[PDB]
């Protein structure tokens, strides 16, 4: 039951930038019949299964951008990414095959990028939610940078905590930058009560929130 | 063209089996081992066995031995994963894998979505979301995916021919029932003018269903 170990754990780059992933084994991988190290890479990216980077620890697999170099002998083995792209934020995980199948447990490899304020869109219920007797007020706060971002809800101008809901996205694959959905959820007979829904974003980019409200008798 | 077909998801009660399939198309099924892997977020990525069609032959972690059994029938190219005793443990995504004799290549399924749950199976309500009523160089739209059980939802925009400008947020879980979104900008000249209609497939429920986004 040999065990792999990978670090970091995550990391964090610029594009254009070198990184270099570890991945250590409990016993050799190098088969004395074969002259091979049985030692693997893969990339995982959010939602899709993970694809073969690298095996025997050097040889690239075909169609796998040069950018890409395993190396490595015996129980220390390396996954290089000469010039990180922004399309190569992934899970990255080692597998060995010299004696059963195990994986390494990751790094998860992130990208830097300037700073950039959140883009705040609000949705009053969908006239199909209505009429099917339920109502979301639902708030997009999109392609911002950093991940770390707030949202407050005010209803006829007092704060709402109960009833939302937040979702992160995964990292942008082409821009690098973070999304966010925040959804507060009503009966429609609470929604009916109230008349103007507000969502505040505070980002860091700005010490004034970016705000957005409507209401529900101007529909 | 090799494919591995598994289904989207199951759902099964705790305490219960599953018997998970896998059917292999476009090589010689005999030739490549396959192999089953579980995929959590607080263990990553985790072996579970193999099987050569061939023999018969299995090998299995050890931390599997015990919870899953793999089986094959070659007539059908159809590899089988049984696990058994389920508890929440077990709610993960399984993936089986066909490895090529060339080892420059291997094939994935797409991955089964297995939740332990003795919750019932409700295909979501999916709503459109056009902007507020009352204009700039760009606009949003929306869609909202509200109330499903079990996990995944897949969603696309335009069939997928739509995939600049997009974010789909990930599920989350309120009293037994999944929420997601996803949110696409356009110009101004491309909506309403042209046809904008999100795609939402619920495996679990066989669910597909399309909402064109229409102004309020």
């Amino acid at each position: 039951d040999i065990v792999m170990t990978q670090s970091p754990s995550s990391l964090a780059v610029s594009a254009g930038e070198k990184v270099t992933l570890s991945c250590k084994s409990s016993q050799s991988l190098f088969n004395s019949r074969t002259r091979k190290n049985y030692l693997a890479w893969y990339q995982q990216k959010p939602g899709l299964s993970p694809t073969l980077l690298i095996y025997w620890a050097s040889t690239r697999k075909s169609g796998v951008p040069d950018r890409f170099t395993g190396s490595g002998s015996g129980t220390d083995f390396t996954l290089t990414i000469t010039s990180v792209q922004a399309e190569d934020l992934a899970v990255y995980y080692c597998k060995q095959s010299y004696y059963l199948r195990t994986f390494g447990g990751g790094t998860k490899l992130e990208i830097k990028r300037a700073d950039a304020a959140p883009t705040v869109s609000i949705f009053p219920p969908s006239s199909e939610q209505l009429t099917s007797g339920g109502a979301s007020v639902v708030c997009f706060l999109n392609n911002f940078y950093p991940k770390d971002i707030n949202v407050k809800w005010k209803i006829d101008g007092s704060e709402r905590q109960n009833g939302v809901l937040n979702s992160w996205t995964d990292q942008d694959s082409k821009d690098s930058t973070y999304s966010m959905s925040s959804t507060l959820t009503l009966t429609k007979d609470e929604y009916e009560r109230h008349n103007s829904y507000t969502c505040e974003a505070t980002h860091k980019t700005s010490t004034s929130p970016i705000v957005k409200s409507f209401n529900r008798n101007e529909c | 063209e090799v494919q591995l077909q598994q289904s989207g998801a199951e759902l099964v009660r705790p305490g219960a089996s599953v018997k998970l399939s896998c059917k292999a198309s476009g090589y010689t099924f005999t030739d490549y081992e396959m192999h089953w892997v579980k995929q959590t977020p607080v263990h990553g990525l985790e072996w579970i066995g193999a099987i050569d069609p061939e023999t018969g032959g299995t090998v299995y972690n050890q931390k599997f031995k015990g919870k899953a059994t793999l089986t094959a029938d070659i007539s059908s190219t159809t590899a089988y994963m049984e696990l058994r005793s389920l508890t929440s443990e077990d709610s993960a995504v399984y993936f089986c894998i066909s490895e090529d004799i060339d080892e420059s290549k291997d094939y994935w399924g797409q991955g089964t979505t297995l939740t332990v749950s003795s919750a019932k199976t409700t295909a979501p309500s999916v709503y459109p979301l056009a902007p507020v009523c009352g204009s700039g160089s760009s606009v949003t739209l929306g869609c909202l995916v509200k109330g499903y059980f079990p996990e995944p939802v897949t969603l696309t925009w335009n069939s997928g021919s739509l995939s600049s400008g997009v974010h789909t947020f990930p599920a989350v879980l309120q009293s037994d029932l999944y929420t997601l979104s996803s949110s696409v900008t356009v110009t101004s000249s491309t909506w309403p003018s042209q046809s904008i209609t999100c795609n939402v497939a619920h495996p679990a429920s066989s669910t597909k269903v399309d909402k064109k986004i229409e102004p309020r």
